[PDB]
């Protein structure tokens, strides 16, 4: 049971709003009686992350406009985990950029704050 | 036990060992002298390789590297019996794959 | 390829037992029984009809392995 | 008392050289099996008195 | 054997897959012959040859 | 005697009987004639399928006593035995799950 | 190589018949062996005291 | 070796312990990965 | 909330690795020490002493009375030793030649 | 989130032969990786895919079909500074119990960073005025089996201003 | 006869000869002294291999400004065989 590698890449909320969707779909398909009776928790589990994620902005997403989000921030030198926040978080105001995303000092520039306020926006 | 009055069972001797084997009954032999015999689950700690109870080593006082295993019970006591004269034998244990 | 193609009766009894302990254990039947309650005889039967979904892995003695399928070897 | 239906009806009955206290309302084996010393280990075993055992 | 008392020994398997290696390799009808020369050991007896 | 002569390479087992042999030409060569004392004490385990679901049912309702049945049974969920002598044995037969 | 501590066994090694019948029971040689030696210890230790 | 194995309770090597079997199962060995969006 | 950990694994043993134990491990596996050369105890129960021979801390061997250091009963109970240290060291018959 | 690679035996019964493999393997999987947390890794969600398979093998034992399957799962393991969002579920005097939505009640921000106003009188007052934002600090794991909770972690709340909600 | 023991002796029994006390001196001291300052600094210096540290969480802006620096010394690969060089 042991693991290779627990930081293998990270990825999005998009992700697993999509793997979780799709079990959900499944089970619902193929439901069966004993499998879910020995074990509940899965179903559980699986039901509230999905209803956190719909609460959560995460909806209308798509793996095109991923790829162009990721491909314009790509130009900004900005750090993997930086953007992966931002594609996770959807800031709608720009203090939510200029004080809670970390790496402040000397990434702002005042200027730049625009240009990610409407790519993540766009 | 051995005799009749005292509801013993028949022995398969060396003899009937030495047959099946030369038969190649290797589940079969397994099911006699293991399985309807002298069957019994011990836990082995597969960090020393002695043998704990419980799912617990007294010895490295942890159970995380206990297991389970099936061995017959006299070979169990041989264990015991070695371990006592100071001749210990380290079970390195390993997945069945 | 290189063994014998002759399924030997080691292989036999090895397959019928675990194809019996199989069905033993609710496993399907791919052949229809007509009234055998002894999984023994489901397994012989299985093994007539050539049906058994085993594959014997022959290991060599330097570690190389080979497949051979029941159907594909040849029953006495 | 029995593990399944509560009953307080254990009887032991040997059934065919084989000790086991089984309940008399649904028939639940309760224990089963006893270790009794052989005819090897009696012999092999030796008398020891309370005057010398205990002390 | 010859019938003149002697006791001997039945066994039963508990496992299905002892009992199909048991009726395979030790079958009666699969050990007609002994592994020495091949002579046939299960053949006619007294009573029967004669 | 010893532990391994005499407790691992020779060793005493259960479900096995000693008894008097007597001639039966009226047998096949590959039969052996059982007694039905030592039938009804030896038993063997077989495990509750879809194809022999009715056989056990009729030898559970059988019983002990009726030299085709069963002794004891081993539920799937949980290992209680349960002996066949005591308590309703149709109630056990029309109560056997797969397993 | 040399033994400082003897490790005495677990009593499943040990089979103890408390037999009712009489005011004794039935033990093993090992248990008898043990306390001879538990009994020379004391003895020793007693001499050298 | 046997005698060995047979003291421990295992399938001795030599007979039918030799080899072993596999399963016949529908499968499809190395499955579809999904692709990684973000990655 | 709750921790994975595994329930059993089909553990194979794949060789035995002999050896010998020092005074220190021979302690360290030990659970407690003998040192009452009697067995039982003056009452008319004949209760096995404590800390002495025959104590039930280092197994069972009967049927009613189960182990102390282990709840369970002898048809369950796998057994403890113990060790007894010695005044003075002594050659081990078997490692003598050694 | 983040993926884990995993390479786990998994038995079958044999009445399940009639299923597809990959999808009882991603089942049992799924059953025995539903809310459980692996030690140094986090808590698991779900499986996410199936890498590699190999050959499945029947032992003498049981009679099952034991595969060894690598697959990969998604955990629950921030980076040590991820923002979320998580919702006060209570509020003790050593300091408040935020839990994420319906996800684990396991957050337990320390209040000894914020302004110099901060103070719980078990009246479940959050703080006083000048969607819970939290800032993984760091991550802690324990074991439970010691004899014949495992994830806590740290959280900050820094002067965020939270022009939103005070 | 020797007679018997309930309890087990104690694990540590004691003993009516203590320790004699440590010499004094001035000398003493700055062998104590000297002694504690080596070891605080042999473990800063460039012999006193550590264990590299592996798995790294993530990269960040910071990293530049935790990076750790410690000058290296050169060995002498004329007298050091040429199976050590990296
Ligand atoms: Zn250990
Ligand atoms: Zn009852
Ligand atoms: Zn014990």
């Amino acid at each position: 049971m042991e693991v290779k590698d627990a930081n293998s890449a990270l990825l999005s909320n998009y992700e697993v709003f999509q793997l979780l969707t799709d079990l959900k779909e499944q089970r619902k398909e193929s439901g069966k009686n004993k499998h879910s009776s020995g074990q509940q928790n899965l179903n559980t589990i699986t039901y509230e992350t999905l209803k956190y994620i719909s609460k959560t902005p995460c909806r209308h997403q798509s793996p095109e406009i991923v790829r162009e989000f990721l491909t314009a921030l790509k130009s900004h030198k900005l750090t993997k985990a930086e953007k992966l926040q931002l594609l996770n978080h959807r800031p709608v105001t720009a203090v939510e950029i200029q004080l809670m995303v970390e790496e402040s000092e000397e990434r702002l520039t005042e200027e730049q704050i625009e240009a990610l306020l409407h790519t993540v926006t766009s | 036990t051995e005799g009749r009055s005292r509801d013993g069972g028949l022995r398969l001797g060396e003899m009937e060992r030495d047959c099946l084997i030369g038969y190649g009954a290797s589940m079969l032999l397994l099911e006699r002298l293991m399985i309807s015999s002298d069957a019994f689950e011990v836990d082995v700690c597969g960090q020393c390789g002695l043998l704990g109870y419980s799912g617990w080593c007294h010895y490295c006082k942890s159970s995380c590297h206990v297991s389970s295993l099936r061995i017959p019970y006299a070979c169990k006591l041989l264990f015991q019996e070695l371990q006592s004269m100071n001749i210990i034998p380290r079970l390195k244990l390993s997945k069945y794959n | 390829r290189i063994t014998t193609p002759y399924m030997t009766k080691y292989e036999r009894a090895r397959v019928l037992g675990t194809r019996a302990l199989q069905i033993a254990m609710c496993a399907p039947v791919m052949v229809e029984l007509e009234g055998e309650t002894d999984p023994l005889l489901i397994a012989m039967k299985e093994l007539k009809a050539r049906k058994i979904p085993i594959i014997i892995r022959r290991y060599l003695p330097d570690g190389s392995y080979e497949d051979w399928g029941v159907d594909e070897l040849i029953i006495t | 008392r029995c593990p399944d239906c509560g009953s307080t009806e254990l009887v032991e009955d040997s059934h065919y050289s084989q000790s086991q206290l089984v309940c008399s309302d649904c028939g639940c084996v309760v224990t089963e099996g006893v270790l009794t010393t052989t005819f090897s280990d009696e012999g092999n075993l030796r008398e020891v008195t309370y005057s010398r055992s205990t002390g | 054997a010859d019938f003149d008392g002697d006791e001997m020994n039945l066994h039963l398997p508990q496992t299905e897959e002892a009992k199909a290696e048991a009726l395979v390799l030790m079958g009666t009808k699969a050990n007609l012959v002994t592994p020495r020369n091949g002579e046939p050991l299960i053949a006619a007896i007294q009573d029967f040859l004669t | 005697q010893g532990r391994f002569r005499g407790n691992l390479s020779g060793k005493r087992v259960d479900f096995s009987g000693r008894t008097v042999i007597s001639p039966d030409p009226n047998l096949r060569i590959d039969e052996v004639a059982v007694p039905v004392h030592v039938a009804k004490i030896l038993t063997f385990p077989e495990k509750v399928n879809k194809a022999n679901i009715n056989f056990l049912r009729k030898l559970v309702q059988n019983g002990p006593e009726v030299h085709p049945g069963a002794n004891f049974i081993q539920q799937r969920h949980t290992q209680m035995k349960r002996f066949l002598k005591y308590g309703n044995r149709e109630k056990m037969a029309q109560e056997l799950k797969y397993g | 190589l040399i033994l400082t501590r003897l490790l005495v066994p677990p009593l499943c090694i040990r089979p103890s018949v408390v037999s009712d019948l009489k005011s004794g029971t039935n033990e093993d040689d090992l248990t008898m062996k043990l306390t001879e030696i538990i009994f020379l210890n004391d003895v020793i230790k007693k001499h050298r005291i | 070796g046997v005698s060995e194995c047979i003291i421990m309770g295992i399938p001795m090597n030599i007979g039918t312990g030799l080899f072993k079997l596999l399963h016949k199962a529908d499968r499809d060995p190395n499955p579809p990965k999904r692709p990684l969006i973000f990655d | 909330k709750e921790q994975f950990r595994e329930t059993d694994v089909a553990k194979k043993i794949s060789h035995i690795c002999f050896g010998m134990k020092s005074p220190e491990e021979m302690r360290q596996q030990a659970h407690i020490q003998v040192v009452s050369k009697n067995l039982y105890s003056q009452d008319n129960q004949h209760a096995p002493l404590l800390y002495g021979v025959l104590d039930h801390r280092m197994g069972t061997s009967e049927k009613d009375r189960p182990c102390e250091t282990c709840g369970k009963n002898l048809a369950d109970c796998l057994g403890h030793y113990g060790y007894i240290d010695l005044e003075l060291p002594c050659f081990h018959v078997g490692y003598f030649r050694a | 989130f983040v993926l884990v690679e995993m390479v786990d035996t998994v038995r079958i019964p044999p009445w399940q032969f009639e299923r597809k493999l990959n999808d009882s393997i991603a089942e049992e999987l799924n059953k025995k990786l539903a809310n459980k947390v692996v030690y140094n890794v986090g808590l698991c969600i779900c499986l996410f895919d199936i890498t590699k398979l190999e050959d499945a093998y029947v032992f003498p034992g049981d009679g099952a079909s034991h595969t060894k399957v690598h697959f990969r799962c998604v955990v629950f393991h921030p980076f040590l500074d991820e923002i979320l969002i998580g919702k006060i579920k209570g509020c003790s005097p050593e300091g408040v119990h935020v839990s994420l939505g319906f996800f684990d009640d396991i957050l337990i921000p320390p209040e000894s960073l914020q302004q110099p106003a901060k103070f719980d009188e078990a009246e479940q007052v959050w703080v006083w005025e000048y969607g819970e934002e939290i800032r993984f600090r760091v991550v802690d794991e324990s074991f439970v089996d010691t004899s014949p909770y495992t994830l806590v972690g740290s959280i900050s709340e820094p002067g965020l201003g939270l022009l939103s909600w005070w | 006869l020797p007679d018997v023991v309930l309890k087990p002796p104690p694990l540590f029994p004691d003993t009516d000869y203590k320790p004699v006390p440590l010499k004094t001196g001035e000398g003493e001291e700055y062998m104590l002294a000297l002694k504690q300052e080596l070891r605080e600094t042999m473990k800063r210096m460039p012999y006193f291999i550590e264990t590299p540290e592996e798995r790294q969480d993530i990269e960040r802006y910071s990293k530049r400004y935790m990076k750790v620096y410690k000058e290296e010394w050169i060995p002498d690969w004329r007298r050091l065989p040429r199976e050590m060089m990296p």
